[PDB]
């Protein structure tokens, strides 16, 4: 299937309580492999997956210096954005950055992205061609022209189409026994009557990887998303994920409703009945 | 692996 | 500035079974800003030795965190997750349901 390497940057300003806090994490598909916390004692990039540990000391020193450098730039950014919007120094603000590359089944470059957010809302993001910018407001227009004079998009594209695909391939090979497994979900069905004549049909999917999955509740064989409840996919904590979907029905009529499981680790999509 | 380029908003 | 309330799910790593060690999870997602307080409760009192995920966020920029600890379920004890966030006037308590 497909694969992705993504990095996430966060920096929260704390007026009156010191420097802003910087947190950075890196992901390979739904598997986190590194982290940095500017508030920790480590003051170093740290492994968070077994397959990344084999990288030598030159790797960890280089990732620490840059995440330290990106730390400070996002510190300056909080002041710059505070000026762009004429905000006061008293409030706490959030700045977020995400970038990464996507590759297909043949592990060849498929998609790149580089985005930036301020206080949870879109600010600036690299367009799909990796040559142009999407600016959200007039302050992001200043950033856009600033980065156009600095040729930022051209230098990001060289990384996202080169370095990021090649190091993602390296991780995928070096961690094949973990990153390339496909845990098929284990599915069962709970029953919990609500009310005399209506009762919940909850379709369960447990212990699957990767996180992507599709659960649908049908009527007679055709779907009905009227009484369907659907929780967000959640981590089980041991590397796998969980999800369920529920519906209410009239009683004695519980076996017109079917549940359909779609997952890459399933050769056949599953149907369940009661 | 991180990208080295430092960018300022 | 947008502010978003955390969604809270309380569940076990594996199917619950009385007397067998499991992991109690409380998953906090979809909230903004990042600052949050999460405690796991053993019959209303704060459990010790609870760890949490590294901070991350989804495509819509809202954060998620996993708080978890090892426990051994019984039938009489109550387990809950207490969440405090800037969008909440008061800590919210979500009880653990064995079926959910």
């Amino acid at each position: 299937g497909s694969h992705s390497m993504r990095y996430f940057f966060t920096s929260v300003s704390r007026p009156g309580r010191g420097e802003p806090r910087f947190i950075a994490v890196g992901y390979v598909d739904d598997t986190q492999f590194v982290r940095f916390d500017s508030d920790a004692a480590s003051q170093r990039m740290e492994p968070r997956a077994p397959w990344i540990e084999q990288e030598g000391p030159e790797y960890w020193d280089g990732e620490t210096r840059k995440v330290k450098a990106h730390s400070q730039t996002h510190r300056v950014d909080l002041g710059t954005l505070r000026g762009y919007y004429n905000q006061s120094e008293a409030g706490s603000h959030t700045v977020q950055r995400m970038y990464g590359c996507d590759v297909g089944s043949d592990w060849r470059f498929l998609r790149g992205y580089h985005q930036y957010a301020y206080d949870g809302k879109d600010y600036i993001a690299l367009k799909e061609d990796l040559r142009s910018w999407t600016a959200a407001d007039m302050a992001a227009q200043t950033t856009k022209h600033k980065w156009e004079a600095a040729h930022v998009a051209e230098q990001l594209r060289a990384y996202l189409e080169g370095t990021c695909v090649e190091w993602l391939r390296r991780y995928l090979e070096n961690g094949k026994e973990t990153l390339q497994r496909t845990d098929a979900p284990k599915t069962h069905m709970t029953h919990h009557a609500v009310s005399d004549h209506e009762a919940t049909l909850r379709c369960w999917a447990l212990s699957f990887y990767p996180a992507e999955i599709t659960l649908t509740w049908q009527r007679d064989g055709e779907d009905q998303t009227q009484d369907t409840e659907l929780v967000e996919t959640r981590p089980a904590g041991d590397g796998t994920f969980q999800k369920w979907a529920a519906v209410v029905v009239p009683s004695g009529q519980e076996q017109r409703y079917t549940c359909h499981v779609q997952h890459e680790g399933l050769p056949k999509p599953l149907t369940l009945r009661w | 692996r991180l990208q080295s380029l430092q960018t300022y908003v | 500035m947008i502010q978003r309330t955390p969604k809270i799910q309380v569940y076990s790593r594996h199917p619950a079974e009385n007397g067998k060690s499991n992991f109690l999870n409380c998953y906090v997602s979809g909230f903004h800003p990042s600052d949050i307080e999460v405690d796991l409760l053993k019959n209303g009192e704060r459990i010790e030795k609870v760890e949490h995920s590294d901070l991350s966020f989804s495509k819509d920029w809202s954060f998620y965190l996993l708080y978890y600890t090892e426990f051994t379920p019984t039938e009489k004890d109550e387990y809950a997750c207490r969440v405090n966030h800037v969008t909440l006037s008061q800590p919210k308590i979500v009880k653990w349901d064995r079926d959910m």
